[PDB]
């Protein structure tokens, strides 16, 4: 039945160049439905745009409903998508709730709006919706939440902190500044609302410049704020690409390593040689060639074999580091001289 | 739990063989040698650091309870034999093939009997296509 | 006495959830009740604000006060906290100041109010201070100091030289542009201090437009100024970003080794043998198993051995580098080598 | 025919000083000239540098012209440029194509000028395009594609998302302020489009501040934007800047290894060995001192060798890590206690 | 005479507190008679700062005439400035230039102006000329200096790039908008060099405003520039801090390591030894215990001695990397075996 | 390739000198001492670390036909050669001098004998103020 | 400092047992197995790198003078001291259990007669369920 | 430079021993013991290294002569043993002491006969409080 694996790769797991010009081509389309609702907006094109976003419309729901009808028929390739339960399942991870709410939801909106304007009010936010569709795996919100969640305490503290730079600074231009009126005879700084919108928008170094200070208090102020405080909303930037890119780095350093193979093999073989240990009239207690208190000692051996083996795969699953090097230095060397010591008193 | 720890203190009086109450690693090797499987040095070292949470070097009574205490049917070993198995897996798809198992049983880590692969495979339902679940094997192996 | 210690770890160094669940509870609460100050300030709301925050003032002073109350008989658990001069030590660090100044100017304002605008001219304030209460024990502020403090030649360097082009770049401008009249007829760089205005605003990359050069040499000095100056000013994003993240690395990566166990087992022991040195009928002199000169050699090594655990602790304090491997290597080579000519020898 | 290669490499690959003040010299008069068409620009002196502009253009055609031809006589120096079709192919590669075509686009409009206004229009991008004949070797544009493809996952992650994030809050915005009139009167938020323009200025931190909110909503929506998306749009320069500096740093580390050179030596001379193989009368057969199937071992074992010594010179093109580190020392330590054995054993 | 050099390094190699407590004192000096000089600039002010402004002119003078004449005498505590050549190579260099200069100006500035309005219009640019004064050593000039040497390739390249693109993009915005006519009836986009100015204003990220485009092409435009530009101009911040960073810490990091003290030893001792060698009736050729050719062979074999020295020292003086590693491991496992193969030899 | 695979057993049989259809380092050692050659264990390893797929340690029958059936003329195989030719080229103009080239091949690397290397500066027109395009070489030496 | 420097060359003579004025590894591990101790030769090397400030290898009687005049009851010391203990401390209270504290002393590191163990528990305040604030202990020994 | 090359190859004969013309780690080695010197393998090695720009591991006669060629009055091993002095200053002003540039040639390093060193304190004004300007030692040592 390779037909419903070779489609499944074809549709989530892409590889090549056919399957990427596939998805090209369905971003393409999904833009270009987007562009339209953009120009849905604009009074000189309202005509033509709500008039192409229904032949559109229809198009795309059966387009993408047969799509999910397909995949989520090819998904019993997996095994644990298998069975009834196993398809329910599938359904139940987030992508799939998005894509069918998009198609459900298209196609109530198009039999309601037939026979109205509420409806373009929805159709442009499930256009805009769509575009999740992209990403059919979640790798790019996958990473961003694993590096985000390294570097947590870094965030919270730079957050904290620039934070409470904001309050205090704009409460001191709020009490410089609360009478200062703009040339346009217009008081800028009316509320410590305002002071909050300014401190945000400094701080940020965006400057609409809508609001700005008059007396030299407020702008000594704001300059020791704009010099000390920005590095602060700015960090961030830094960290999550030095975490981006060592994530990916090390992510694909991984796919070279081959004694993952070797421990892999071991720890399963170990893991099954326990569980067979249990049952007494396994065959695998020929191995040794009657079994008084054999039993115990035996489970404890390969007990603890399963563990270290455990171990010695989890640690293979990583990089390498000095840390390695001089404990296997140390091993290594302490062996040697203990064998030294054996021969010099084979001299003897 | 009285029957387990008299069973535990059974069982570590085979591998004390004294009034120490500690396991080193000839205090082990021993043992092993008895039943002809000669370890390594680095091997029984290995064995070691993995139970006692000391640092000293041998295993105490407590560490040797602690280790049988814990339990195999886990929340993390399951994930972990279940990504081992991966690394064999063409396409990911949760199947292998049955040939490729026992090529790999067979040959690669510590190599297993034949009859030992022999029992592993029928333990599964081999049929349809040669494919067989692994996750079946996972949950079989790890209901302890 | 467990529950001083249990209620203590669940104020002053929380884990779990429930903890969780209270600290954030409670920064709701401060949070709040600055957003009830915060429409304080906007006439539309001074009519609610005013009387709302009568209420939730007592309530939190009593709250807090309570709290502090019980804080500080908790901290008795520590060591250095036990007794009346424990607990004035344990006042007299900086949060703490800060949660007793709060509560008592809080109970002051209120109670001079009832029978008073200068009363929530500083009610605002402390609102506004109040959210130093969060961080419960300085975390944020130690790990800034300390990469700040790591760091403080990049970062005097960067505001030196941005300072530089800053003044030179800014009286240039000035020079060029004293005559330039706006489009509004009113002239922008009237004075010195409205160039290095401008030059703050600019240099940063902020931007509010009200300060602009019309003239061919302003904008051509503005042009090498913004593209040549503006990086320096944009270092300590960088620098400071690069600190926090391997200060925070390495300060978990240290949770892990634990040689430092038998290191300070060492330092420990040797440190309180070097103390039965000096007492002559120690005990621990059948060590040893008269004393003509034995007492001096003896000093020599144990105070030498102790000074060795010393450094070797510390040292054991600090990540893992190439030198411990070079030098490691070398030495374990050179004892090999050592042996190889004794056995060479033995061969006679 | 020294001369040749002397020229090719003062002109394509310079160094020294001569060289370069030559390059720089060339880029001074381009630059010139190009500011002679900023000029030409400014009603106040479109008098003048159209008048000049007829001078140097004509200066310029034939001194490219002249340095073209000289250029394309002189790469015969190369191996796969000797021949006409060698020189076709020389032309064939991008910058020559530029220089072509600049000159002879260059040619056509002052012979249709002189007897024409669209000349002039074309005369600024061609001046504009000439910049391109400053790198001789694409070293920048190489250098920025590599580092780019490098980091392909990571600058398509943050387009991504900030993608999606300014979709979806200038929606928002655009349903929170479709409505606010300015106080100018007109409406800044007419159309999505403009929201998204808002977007875009703001998120990358430009502000020209043309557009603003005025509601709360907007200004929430605004605040939590700006704060928590600006730093997507962020990202490439410090990935960017890394990647450039670690290109750079490893191509000049790598100026100094020289077992490169014996691992290029043993390839040559392998692979040259191999191909004398298959000849059966080779002279090389008589290294080895008939040959009844010594023919297949031999084929066996110099192509092995071959592959050998493919991959370690692969590997020797490349920096040192830990992974050599280890590896090695595994060996050697192997190695090491195989021969104490062998020892052991000869004690017997 | 340990007055002169006490003095030079209180005023040149600054350590401690009251050495600081001074420096620090200067330059709040200078900072103060500038900002009185700020203030001269307005008009409500430069009633007193232009009488102030004379007494401390005269104070500074004389304080750092006397200073200078002091430091000058102090400096023969080196070596290289003893003799009045000496002297006049310590003014020679760039600091004391300038304080010479300063001081010289103020002289003929205060003496002409007492008996003068073009004299404050050279005051200004004195005071903000002497913050020079206070790197004593050109340490953050050096520093900078360094590492924009180590990066030139890079900034060349995102120079480069940057400017290309907004050449061209420039161009483009310029056709598309030579007619768009602002709201307030003015054409932002007259000329090239307009959008040139909106170009650099707008790719590093300021934002003033004052230019914006209205067309939907400009926009565009506009749009693909901010997003895929800015990351140019932003670069050399993230460079930069990298670059002071390691300079820095390896710069302090060396203050550790001490095999710079027997590598040197060894250089110097070596060295002279070389030189004794020329010589014929040195003392040194007793150590070899007539010279038929002795001559020769002794010279070549510390001539290599020296050069040997040399490198090593010259490799000391940097910090460590895996290269050390590899190749120390390497030599000590061959001379192992080699040793291994002489014993095994011994056993026949 | 029924010939192929043919000659290939053959050639495996040589090899493997018995019934297991795995070559051990050893089990080629031997071989090359036959010869007159007397490799290094780490050479052998070397050797064989790059014909085996599965990391055991030694070559299946598959895995030496795997490195028989794939070809020199390759791609990048040409590239490799061609940028090893450039260590030794002053100036880069794709030519190099006949007198160095005899330096490089009997001195550097695994040093060749005299007269291969007479006979390897005679298959390319060698004349020309001495100098010698090595691409010709390149593409003679990728021919197969 | 004259009694002082008197029995700092009286104790220097034990050590240099000649007219050296320096002290070799060899020279001071014959001293030690006088005392029935056994140092490793990296023991007496690191003890020797951390008295000399030239870097020769040896201990010139200045520089057993510097040991010697530097004091234990010290700034920095103490710190150490006090930091040491709170890796066995449980929350970080200033306050070790007695078993414990035995426990640690009689099996890690250099490991301690039990007398000496009982000397030490005994020197503190050890009542009040069996806690001890190990800030005593470091007053006393930090108190010389 | 007839005559130079003359004397080189005098001196380079000295060196071969026989027709090779290359020297051998060993064949320096032989020549060194002749003086009774006692260098270590990894010294010739050093030694050797620092030589050959072929990396096979001898010295040719060209090689030699390169070595020969150069000058020790150069503008960067001034610069070198200028800042090998500054090691030893204290102050950095210029000016060292004689009883420590004493001790430091007869015990770091390669250690001097003293009455090297005595020879080496005489050749500069060794006057004026005992100080000594090393420029003066550079510009010595530096004129050949
Ligand atoms: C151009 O050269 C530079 C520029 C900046 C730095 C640098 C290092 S640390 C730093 N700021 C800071 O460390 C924080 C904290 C100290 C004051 C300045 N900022 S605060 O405004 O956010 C701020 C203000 C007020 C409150 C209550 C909290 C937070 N600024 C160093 C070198
Ligand atoms: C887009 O590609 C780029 C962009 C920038 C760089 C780069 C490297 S170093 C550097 N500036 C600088 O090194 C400093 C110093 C030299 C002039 C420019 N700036 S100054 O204005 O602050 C400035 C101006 C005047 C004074 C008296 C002090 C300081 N600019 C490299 C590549
Ligand atoms: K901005
Ligand atoms: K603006
Ligand atoms: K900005
Ligand atoms: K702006």
């Amino acid at each position: 039945t390779h037909v419903q694996g070779r489609v499944y790769n074809f549709l989530e797991r892409p590889t090549g160049w056919k399957c990427f010009v596939y998805h090209f081509a369905v971003f393409l389309i999904v833009l270009v439905c987007l562009i339209f609702s953009v120009l849905s907006t604009i009074e000189q094109y309202a005509a033509l745009a709500t008039g192409t976003l229904f032949w559109m419309e229809i198009v795309l729901v059966v387009f993408f409903g047969t799509e999910y009808v397909v995949r989520l028929w090819s998904a019993g390739c997996r095994s644990k998508y298998v069975g009834l339960w196993g398809r329910l399942r599938f359904a139940r991870k987030p992508i799939s709730i998005i894509d069918l709410i998009v198609v459900v939801a298209s196609m109530v909106v198009l039999c309601v709006g037939s026979k109205a304007t509420s409806a373009i009010r929805g159709i442009r936010f499930l256009q805009i919706l769509r575009m999740l569709h992209v990403d059919r795996q979640g790798g790019t919100w996958r990473l961003l939440g694993s590096v985000v969640f390294i570097h947590r305490q870094e965030l919270i503290t730079t957050l904290y902190i620039g934070f409470l730079g904001l309050i205090f600074s704009s409460y001191f231009v709020y009490l410089a500044e609360k009478d200062a009126v703009n040339e346009s005879g217009r008081v800028e700084f009316g509320s410590y609302a305002d002071a909050l919108w300014w401190g945000v928008v400094t701080v940020t170094t965006i400057g609409y410049g809508d609001k700005v200070p008059q007396t030299w208090v407020g702008k000594t102020i704001a300059s020791c704020f704009s010099v000390f405080a920005i590095s602060f909303f700015a960090l961030p930037a830094g960290i999550l690409g030095s975490g981006f890119a060592l994530k990916v780095q090390q992510k694909q350093r991984q796919k070279h390593f081959n004694r993952q193979i070797p421990a892999a093999a071991s720890l399963i073989q170990t893991a099954w040689r326990c569980y067979a240990a249990e049952n007494p009239d396994s065959s695998t207690w020929k191995i040794y060639i009657l079994r008084e208190h054999h039993r115990a000692t035996i489970k404890v051996i390969r007990r603890m074999q399963y563990f270290v083996a455990k171990k010695k795969f989890q640690q293979a699953r990583k990089p390498y580091d000095v840390r390695d090097v001089i404990e296997q230095y140390s091993q290594g060397h302490l062996n040697l001289m203990v064998r030294i010591k054996e021969l010099q008193r084979r001299l003897d | 739990t009285e029957e387990q720890i008299a069973e535990f203190k059974e069982a570590f009086s085979l591998f004390d063989k004294d009034g120490d109450g500690t396991i080193t690693t000839k205090e082990l090797g021993t043992v092993m040698r008895s039943l002809g499987q000669n370890p390594t040095e680095a091997e029984l070292q290995d064995m070691i650091n993995e139970v006692d949470a000391d640092g000293n070097g041998t295993i105490d009574f407590p560490e040797f309870l602690t280790m049988m205490a814990r339990k195999m049917k886990d929340t993390d070993s399951e994930e972990e034999i279940r990504e081992a198995f991966r690394v064999f897996d063409k396409d990911g798809n949760g199947y292998i093939s049955a040939a490729e198992l026992r090529h790999v049983m067979t040959n690669l880590g510590e190599k297993l009997t034949d009859e030992e692969v022999d029992e592993m495979i029928r333990e599964a339902d081999i049929d349809g296509d040669g494919q067989v679940n692994y996750e079946e094997f996972v949950q079989m192996m790890t209901a302890k």
